[PDB]
């Protein structure tokens, strides 16, 4: 039989993605964080193609669409970049593209040490549980489904109904080469925690993204465009509690 | 502007 639904997520994973970050310089917070900015910017327009082409994504109601892409792109780049760090350089750093590479000293220098420090484990998670390839792009179009509004979305029905499709696929690759229902049952337990545990991380993203926005211009960092919008009308939304993550388990 | 407009 043919893995359809594989072949496809496959097909779409989006190709590399450059940060532009000039490394003949000497790192300074103001730079660093315009680059990570821009490299934000840049991974968005990457994440819409992708998102538009993933399996029954057209079933959403437009305005869906563009909400479900605007509440999880930070905890859908954090995951992505977690997986990049672990197969290029088995953790040891953050690989946020091949020109922004950060070391411990440029944690330290972004002001944001405590947040690198959970991504990097994050990053050794994928090979501690030794997640695989086909593991890593089924639970990261899962994150696209994984936060929504309290007052709900324009046809919430649809979007149930994706999600539950999402969450059938990785039942089946999970029982692939599993012929044994305890052992599958063990993994699906392994891979919701580590789903989880990309939303915390996402949320002081959020409120640290929040507030260095509020006074960039005092501290001479550079937001693009989108950035800039969706930090400043969306992302308030999740940090006052109109729009929350779905956790699997109860934490 | 126009928002995301490439959706
Ligand atoms: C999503 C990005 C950029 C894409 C990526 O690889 C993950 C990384 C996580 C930290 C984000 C960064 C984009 C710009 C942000 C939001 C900064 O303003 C502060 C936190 C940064």
């Amino acid at each position: 039989c043919q893995p359809i639904f594989l072949n496809v997520l496959e097909a779409i994973e989006p190709g590399v993605v450059c940060a532009g970050h000039d490394n003949n310089q000497p790192d300074s917070f103001a730079a660093l964080l315009s680059s990570l900015n821009e490299l934000g910017e840049r991974q968005l327009v990457h994440v819409v193609k992708w998102a538009k082409a993933l399996p029954g994504f057209r079933n959403l109601h437009v305005d869906d669409q563009m909400a479900v892409i605007q509440y999880s792109w930070m905890g859908l780049m954090v995951f992505a970049m977690g997986w990049r760090s672990f197969t290029n350089v088995n953790s040891r750093m953050l690989y946020f593209a091949p020109d922004l590479v950060f070391n411990e000293y440029r944690m330290h220098k972004s002001r944001m040490y405590s947040q690198c420090v959970r991504m990097r484990h994050l990053s050794q998670e994928f090979g501690w549980l030794q997640i695989t390839p086909q593991e890593f792009l089924c639970m990261k179009a899962l994150l696209l489904f994984s936060i929504i509004p309290v007052d709900g979305l324009k046809n919430q029905k649809f979007f149930d109904e994706l999600r539950m499709n999402y969450i059938k696929e990785l039942d089946r690759i999970i029982a692939c080469k599993r012929k044994n229902p305890t052992s599958c049952s063990r993994r699906f337990y392994q891979l919701t925690k580590l789903l989880d545990s990309v939303q915390p991380i996402a949320r002081e993203l959020h409120q640290f993204t929040f507030d260095l926005l509020i006074k960039s211009h005092m501290v001479s960092v550079d937001f693009p465009e989108m950035m800039a919008e969706i930090i400043s009308v969306q992302v308030p939304k999740i940090l006052s509690g109109k729009v929350k993550p779905i956790y699997f388990h109860t934490q | 502007h126009k928002i995301l407009h490439r959706l």
